[PDB]
């Protein structure tokens, strides 16, 4: 955009981003792009201040914002959205919570970011972040409620880039970090349905470096959905023996079938009835993260890929899972 | 005992002019002799011998004042401290600069001057680069005793260039001998005596003349300061760059005061062959232009009318296929006045392969003579016009256009009384003028000897012939130059020795497209063509492209032409860039970028060179040294910078000659002079210097 | 000065001053034993190796000049023995005779760049491990030329990127008059 | 001398001026002439979008002028050429100390 | 006024410039004053004295105050 | 150690001996930083060889006592845990600029 | 008694309670200037937007100013 | 002397020297032959250009933008005239 500078850290861009799910896993990444390619990020916070701390820095002097909203709550949305040309959005949950429920935290808040942001005239490219494979009549309500999304995201505001990351793995995710922490668990790894689920990982870096890369693009790249799958189509089993790789563990894995893990994870499904407790956010065992495990639907098709960004994913071999060495 | 002594070189590296190897006149400066020519007062007498004598109101290229007693050296066997201004060097005198009588003095004078003065240097704008403060702080004393009511002036209005706080002028009376003598103007005054000595104009009169905002550099104290850059920064804050100036055509030198990102102040610089240490006030006060109404994004045209700032690929692109889908013949490539050699050559060289020769410069009218170099040069070095006994200013009125050259023909015309003689429209004159004729009729009556100053150019020495280039533009322009070069073999001008003939440019780019070979063959073009590209040029006439030709102005400001681009391409100015400029006595200084781009805006040749990539046309440089090269193969005189190439053929080539238009009296060329081009036009000083008429 | 009738005459080479403290400008070859004299003399004892000041002058040719300070607690006296070593000649080391040498000469190559001879333990002790450039010369820019650190994606590790920051703004104080 | 120096190696393609600093115009004082500097262009200097102050990201933004100016087109030019840039040296203006005295002014205009 | 509008964006407060404008031209007796601050001249800005000759006010540059003659 | 570089041919020999000394040392720089699985031994034998090669033409035997000497500076910083590893790791057309910038 | 913090005492008094004066607030409120006297703010650091205080460009300002010398076209 | 140049060249760019040794043929061709050369084309750009050492060519810009260069570094004014009409030949 209206970019005066050299590199980042303190150049310009022209881009006053409002990650919405900034103070998260993939937020920390995209942020960290947004805002070390010199441009203005208005990370907007749901509780805790201490959420988005980790990134003031990242940022120079005001390239990032940390502000204060409310989900339910617009005219506190359109005051995050009041200076902004961008708006990323990467709210989403795997799980679903006593107070937002699937819908009310993946499709009933992407549909109302895009309506304020359409009534914000201003917001040029208005990125919307959903899970691959989040297509209707999948199982998981997780990837359901983000196909309504999508679809309300760019009926009511087209031109507005979609990717579609796949289960993205880093530091600090939700998909490497639980498997580990239950090795601790006497090596004991309860790949669910047997590791015949065909899913394509990638490094949330590369998520971050598509989702800027659809920003500093041309007029192109709006209302396309993109699918960042990354590459070596992995199968669950496939993967885990990458992370015994580099946490120096013996692969002690177990199969489990899907009604003995359904059955598992019926518990923590009570949510909306048990209301005078929050329960532990399930990590591993997730009906619904389970139903999306089922039918091996999360791999790129004939969809927009890196190739479209002029960009190429790294591994998930090395560095790209090196955060597994703080297990050891 | 085979001490090492310092080598003891002039005060600055001034060059000093023996008139004959045999006037030598030694002098003894501090005991160390010095041979300086005869008549070089004890001052200059110092200054060669690398003393630094504390001077208040002595300018070298002003008269010689006694306004106040800052060097006071003591010669040998003198009863007082004489001043070092005005005492002629006598052979075998004794100069101590450094003794005490002499420092005595020198703190005397510098309390008497901080007496009367007001504790002004906090708010005074010349609170850095003060003479009055650098040699209080080096040569006076450290403490005053004065404690009285000083003496408090008025402040005059001097018009909207020259803020004037009389308080602090310490009356050295240097301002009123510029206005007097190089300014030509006569406005000043040392009114009054005594203490309430107030400098200035009796009646409230606005400095009418360019040229005098260099009463500011002039000016030992803050006093007489710039008000467009009335407090804006401080004399240390502003990084210089050593740029040159392309507003008029006389390429004067310059320093771009920068701070940061933006040009606070622009101020001369010493170059005693194009502009000594004077600028116009079209150029001190153009820098205002380079922060408003810059272009700073591509902007194509939508489907409505506006403008849409796309990015370059898209402009580009559609630049590209919209010459792509045009006839070769159709394309031309109009340059701005401002453009540097560089992207001329550019534009030249992409035009040409995209099968066209319909370049050329914005002022050049149609079929300009750029075979030979002294049709479009000034032949005599703007230093040479000091050494011409006669001038015969043809139309050219040079006060208006390249002031530096009316300049030095004012302080020519009173150093040695020269007599010029002025066939063209009338006008108004720094010096004696002596209008001839008001049409190229007198111009004939001087070509067959039958006017009464044909035989004043013949007697004359060495004679010099001024012809405008902004006589060009008419029709018979083959004509006026004829009778110009038959008046030129008839009165010797042009000899091996002097070649007293010279045409001067108003465009800073026209001498150097005019190099380039940047010729506009006829009409025809421009009309009936439909990919004009105007690069930079705001006074081409916007009247005669035709509605469909898919104007792109990769212009830098933009006034008339902007409106008709059919898609804007974001130049840099010429402090932004580094371009080859070419003046007009053929000097080749080049520009060394100040501020950063504006906005996305590009180089001038980058623009043009990916326009050439991008529309197929593989251009073989890719770099600014690549380009140069090429310019080297085009017309190596824009390559050798810093040297003037004379042109070492006369006008004994030129073939023949026509009859002049008996109608059509010489036609000012520069209407304003102060909105001349775009940088000086979209200024907000420059607009507002039109009450200075 | 009795020091310099004593002292051979080829080893003050180049020069010699006479206040501000008195030095024998000598060359690079005659340092350390210069050092060697001086010291271990009974009627010039320094002993003290006070400080080794690397000194940049960029428009000479040998642009350094590792100006060796030393006091003489017998005599009560300091003497500044200088050399003058250009980016890549390596001076001789005296970390043999005064062994306070061997960290101020670790900082005269940090800083500066002139290698010290036979120096056992000659590695930069005051810039960043991974620093390259020399900061006290005169051509290195005072902001450095790529020494921002900050934290990022690659956790618990702070990059060293090029560097950017509020333009650091030189006054041009000097003034004319001298 | 270039590639010991530590300098990172896009900086050492630079193309610097190797200037002597004219005369500030303003003053009348030759005190700071014959220091030749090199001059690194350093032109890119955009504005910090928080505050008003300014913001370079070329190293080499002041030490064209601060603190390394050499006292000699020949020393300044070894410099610019050991270190391996591209210097193009542009020579000083200097003034010609015309003859001229006090009993000019009192001219008499003949009749 | 629009230079104060620059550096105040409170525009509640009075913008210095109408507090010094508001504030009366004060009358003294010879042709050249002293303003050399509020009372105190160590605590005031350095002595500018200001001539009275027009007959408009003539402002102190450093602290905006202004003397007229008063014949 | 004394620059015994009265010569190209000595200068030339210890650069031999630089260039034995890290490629020797290759073992310890794979263990310690762990990039015996992201780099191969004849990767970094190539990168070595292309610095000590990149800098061949240096007519300076000096200039070249120089360069050995920060490259054994590098290598024992490398060597020895005073250096990270994510750098090793790291360490191993006129129309493309223009449309990006105006330098 | 409670949400107390320093930074509260006015500076009539800050100087007294300081031990850098012997005068008492009582004492240095007939000296306070009354045209430009301005009331204490108590450094509301932190306790939210508009409270707290913002540059000109922080976005969380109203009014953020655009520092482009350059006046665009 | 040739006629046929403004209908078959674009421009002609003759680099010659001001006061070199040599480039000095190059000026006794110009002053012998450019005055009837351009009374003969009216209208060419016969480009005249001055230096300071470089070495004396002749330069032709045909119609697409091509251009031949022919170095007369020792051509006498005969050998320079002939090179011309072989550039001249070699548009048409
Ligand atoms: N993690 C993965 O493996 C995969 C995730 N994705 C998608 O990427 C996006 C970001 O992923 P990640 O950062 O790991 O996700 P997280 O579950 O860690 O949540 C990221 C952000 O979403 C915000 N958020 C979630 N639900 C709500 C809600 N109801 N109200 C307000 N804010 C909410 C969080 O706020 P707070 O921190 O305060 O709760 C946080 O800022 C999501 O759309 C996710 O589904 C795509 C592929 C798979
Ligand atoms: S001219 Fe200005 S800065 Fe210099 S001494 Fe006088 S008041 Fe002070
Ligand atoms: S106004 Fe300036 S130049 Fe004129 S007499 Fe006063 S101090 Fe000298
Ligand atoms: S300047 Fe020479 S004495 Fe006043
Ligand atoms: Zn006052």
């Amino acid at each position: 955009l209206a970019r005066k500078g050299t590199g980042g850290r303190s150049s310009v861009s022209g881009i006053v981003a409002t990650v919405f799910g900034a103070t998260g896993f993939l937020g920390r990444y995209l942020v960290q792009q947004l805002a070390k390619m010199g441009s203005q990020v208005l990370v907007p916070f749901r509780g805790s201040e201490d959420s988005p701390r980790h990134l003031k820095l990242m940022g120079d002097l005001g390239q990032v914002v940390p502000m204060k909203f409310d989900p339910r709550d617009e005219d506190s949305i359109k005051a995050v959205m009041a200076k902004a040309n961008v708006v990323i959005n990467l709210i989403g949950r795997e799980y679903e919570t006593r107070n937002f429920s699937f819908e009310d935290a993946n499709h009933h808040i992407a549909e109302k970011l895009a309506l304020v942001a359409k009534e914000h005239g201003g917001i040029m490219r208005y990125i919307q972040v959903s899970c691959l494979g989040a297509s209707v009549s999948s199982p998981s309500r997780m990837l359901r409620a983000k196909a309504a999304a999508e679809e309300a995201v760019l009926n009511a505001l087209p031109e507005a880039t979609i990717m579609r990351p796949a289960t993205m793995i880093g530091t600090e995710d939700r998909i490497l970090n639980p498997w580990s922490m239950f090795v601790k668990k006497y090596g004991f790894l309860p790949l669910i349905g047997g590791g015949t689920t065909k899913f394509q990982p990638v490094y949330v870096v590369d998520v971050a470096a598509a989702i800027v890369a659809a920003l500093k693009d041309d007029g192109s790249s709006m209302g396309k959905t993109y699918e960042l799958g990354g590459p070596d189509v992995f199968t669950t089993h496939e993967l885990a023996e990458i992370m015994y790789d580099m946490i120096r563990e013996w692969p002690r894995y177990v199969k489990l079938p899907f009604p003995i893990a359904k059955a598992m994870a019926a518990p923590r499904d009570f949510m909306v009835n048990k209301v005078p407790f929050p329960l532990p956010s399930p990590q591993i065992f997730n009906l619904d993260q389970i139903n999306a495990l089922t039918t091996d639907t999360l791999v790129s098709d004939n969809a927009l890929k890196f190739q479209d960004l002029d960009l190429v994913p790294h591994k998930l071999k090395g560095y790209p899972v090196e955060f597994l060495i703080q297990y050891r | 005992p085979t001490q090492i002594l310092p080598p003891r070189n002039p005060v600055g590296g001034a060059r000093v002019h023996f008139s004959n190897p045999e006037d030598a006149i030694e002098v003894f400066v501090d005991g160390y002799a010095v041979k300086v020519p005869k008549g070089f007062t004890v001052l200059q007498a110092c200054e060669v011998a690398g003393v630094d004598i504390p001077r208040f109101c002595y300018h070298s290229r002003l008269s010689i004042a006694g306004n106040c007693r800052m060097c006071l050296v003591e010669v040998e066997k003198s009863p007082k401290p004489v001043a070092s201004c005005a005492m002629p060097a006598l052979p075998g005198m004794k100069i101590k600069t450094d003794t005490p009588i002499a420092k005595k003095a020198r703190e005397g004078v510098m309390e008497f001057l901080l007496m009367n003065h007001p504790l002004d240097c906090p708010i005074c704008d010349q609170g850095g680069e003060c003479d009055l403060q650098d040699q209080s702080m080096a040569f006076g004393s450290d403490r005053g005793r004065f404690t009285e009511m000083k003496r408090s002036v008025v402040d005059k209005n001097l018009g909207p260039l020259v803020k004037t706080v009389m308080t602090r002028c310490i009356q050295c009376t240097r301002c009123v001998r510029f206005a007097s003598e190089v300014a030509g103007v006569q406005d000043l005054g040392i009114l009054g005596r005594g203490s309430g000595e107030e400098i200035g104009t009796y009646v409230e009169k606005l400095m009418t003349s360019e040229l005098s905002g260099n009463v500011i550099d002039i000016c030992p104290v803050g006093a007489l300061t710039s008000k467009p850059f009335a407090f804006k920064a401080r004399n240390w804050e502003l990084k210089a760059t050593e740029t040159i100036d392309v507003s008029d055509a006389v390429g004067s030198n310059i320093r771009v005061d920068s701070r940061g990102p933006e040009v606070m102040r622009i101020i001369p610089r010493l170059n005693e062959d194009i502009n000594e240490e004077w600028i116009s006030d079209k150029t001190r006060f153009c820098y205002d232009g380079l922060k408003r109404q810059r272009l700073s994004d591509p902007m194509i045209r939508d489907s409505d009318g506006r403008f849409k700032a796309v990015s370059w690929r898209d402009a580009l692109a559609v630049v590209g296929d919209i010459i792509h889908q045009v006839k070769p013949d159709e394309i031309v490539g109009v340059a701005g006045q401002l453009s540097d050699a560089e992207s001329m050559m550019v534009l030249k060289d992409f035009v040409n392969r995209m099968g066209s020769d319909n370049v050329w410069c914005e002022g050049t009218a149609a079929g300009v003579d750029a075979d030979l170099r002294y049709s479009y040069l000034m032949n005599t070095s703007i230093s040479g016009l000091e050494n011409a006994d006669l001038f015969l200013l043809i139309g050219t009125q040079p006060r208006v256009e390249a002031a530096m050259v009316n300049a030095r023909i004012c302080k020519t015309v009173r150093a040695s009384n020269a007599k010029v003689g002025y066939v063209g429209p009338p006008a108004e004159f720094n010096y004696d003028c002596k209008h001839l004729g008001t049409g190229p009729d007198t111009l004939k009556e001087i070509a067959e000897g039958r006017h009464p100053f044909c035989t004043a150019l013949k007697n004359a020495k060495n004679p010099a012939i001024i012809v405008g280039a902004g006589l060009f533009n008419r029709t018979d322009k083959n004509a006026i130059l004829s009778s110009v070069e038959s008046i030129a073999q008839a009165n010797n001008v042009v000899r091996p020795d002097w070649n007293g003939l010279n045409f001067l440019l108003q465009y800073a780019a026209q001498a150097a497209a005019l190099d380039l070979g940047l010729i506009q063959q006829s009409a025809k073009a421009l009309e009936s063509a439909k990919f004009v590209y105007l690069m930079g040029a705001d006074d081409v006439n916007v009247d005669k492209i035709p509605k469909d030709a898919f104007v792109v102005y990769q212009g830098h400001h933009g006034d008339k032409a902007v409106y008709r681009a059919n898609v804007i391409l974001p130049a840099s100015a010429f402090t932004e860039k580094e371009g080859t400029y070419e003046n007009t006595e053929g000097f080749t200084q080049q520009t060394v970028p100040a501020v950063p781009t504006v906005g996305d805006a590009r180089d001038d040749w980058k623009i043009v060179r990916a326009l050439s990539e991008v529309s197929g046309v593989k251009l073989p440089y890719n770099s600014i040294e690549g380009v140069r090269s090429r310019i080297k193969s085009v017309a190596p005189n824009l390559v050798h910078t810093d040297e003037r190439e004379p042109a070492a053929f006369g006008p004994s080539l030129k073939p023949e000659c026509k009859e002049a238009m008996s109608t059509t009296p010489f036609q000012t060329v520069v209407e304003n002079f102060y909105m001349t081009n775009s940088i000086t036009r979209a200024s907000k000083i420059m607009a507002q210097c039109s009450a200075v008429l | 000065k009795y020091s310099w009738e004593t002292l051979p005459k080829k080893w003050v080479k180049k020069m010699e001053r006479s206040e501000h403290g008195n030095r024998f400008d000598t060359n690079t070859d005659y340092l350390f034993q210069l050092l060697c004299f001086l010291k271990l003399h009974t009627y010039t004892r320094v002993q003290v190796l006070i400080d080794i000041c690397g000194v940049d002058y960029p428009s000479r040719k040998r642009r350094f000049e590792v100006v060796y300070n030393l006091l003489s607690t017998r005599y009560n006296s300091r003497i500044r023995v200088q050399t003058s070593a250009d980016e890549v000649t390596r001076i001789s080391s005296v970390v043999s005779l005064f062994p306070s040498a061997g960290w101020w000469e670790r900082e005269v190559w940090d800083m500066f760049g002139v290698s010290f001879i036979n120096h056992p333990d000659l590695r930069r002790i005051l810039t960043d491990y991974g620093f390259e450039g020399h900061p006290l010369r005169k051509d290195f820019p005072l902001s450095g030329y790529v020494q921002v650190r900050y934290d990022d994606p690659e956790k618990r590790v702070v990059s060293e990127p090029i560097e950017m920051t509020q333009e650091f703004r030189y006054f041009d104080f000097a003034s004319p008059w001298e | 001398i270039g590639k010991v120096s530590g300098i990172p190696e896009e900086h050492l393609s630079r193309k610097v001026i190797i200037y002597s600093p004219a005369r500030t115009a303003t003053q009348s004082g030759s005190g700071k002439l014959g220091k030749w500097k090199i001059n690194f262009v350093s032109t890119l200097k955009w504005e910090n979008p928080l505050m008003g102050w300014t913001s370079t990201g070329d190293p080499y933004a002041n030490v064209g002028d601060s603190a390394l100016a050499f006292d000699s087109e020949e020393a300044a030019k070894s410099f610019a050429e050991r270190h391996g840039w591209d210097y193009k040296v542009k020579k000083p203006n200097t003034p010609l100390l015309k003859v001229k005295s006090y009993s000019d002014n009192f001219k008499w205009k003949g009749n | 006024g629009n230079h104060t509008a620059k550096w105040m964006q409170d525009r509640s407060k009075k913008s210095p410039m109408e507090l010094i404008s508001e504030v009366p031209p004060i009358k003294v007796d010879g042709r050249i004053v002293a303003c050399e601050g509020d009372t105190n001249p160590a605590l005031g800005h350095p002595i500018e004295f200001i001539c009275l000759d027009l007959n408009e006010p003539a402002i102190c540059k450093y602290c905006g105050l202004r003397y007229v003659q008063d014949h | 150690v004394p620059p015994n570089s009265a010569n190209l041919t000595e200068a030339r020999r210890r650069v031999f001996d630089f260039f034995r000394a890290a490629c020797r040392s290759i073992p310890t720089i794979m263990d310690i930083y762990n990039l015996q699985d992201v780099v191969a031994p004849s990767q970094l034998r190539y990168a070595i060889s292309a610095q000590i090669r990149n800098n061949a033409h240096i007519t300076d035997p000096k200039v070249i006592d120089l360069l050995i000497f920060k490259g054994m500076e590098e290598l024992t910083d490398i060597v020895d845990h005073a250096k990270q590893r994510h750098h090793i790791i790291g360490q191993y057309d006129f129309l493309k600029n223009f449309y990006t910038s105006n330098y | 008694k409670d949400r107390y913090n320093a930074s509260q005492v006015p500076a009539e008094w800050h100087g007294w309670l300081h031990f850098i004066t012997d005068h008492t607030g009582d004492e240095l409120l007939s000296l306070k200037p009354k045209r430009y006297g301005l009331e204490h703010k108590e450094n509301f650091s932190g306790e939210g937007d508009a409270y707290i205080y913002h540059s000109k460009g922080h976005t969380l300002n109203p009014g953020q100013k655009n520092w482009t010398r350059y006046q665009s076209w | 002397w040739r006629g046929s140049i403004s209908k078959s060249m674009k421009e002609l760019r003759i680099l010659l020297c001001q006061s070199s040794p040599a480039s000095a043929p190059t000026r006794t061709f110009v002053e012998k032959n450019y005055k009837d050369l351009k009374s003969l084309n009216p209208k060419l750009p016969i480009l005249i250009r001055e230096c300071s050492g470089v070495q004396p060519q002749m330069w032709a810009r045909y119609d697409m933008g091509v251009e031949r260069c022919v170095n007369l570094d020792g051509l006498t004014e005969p050998q320079i005239l002939k090179a011309l009409e072989n550039l001249v030949k070699s548009g048409a």
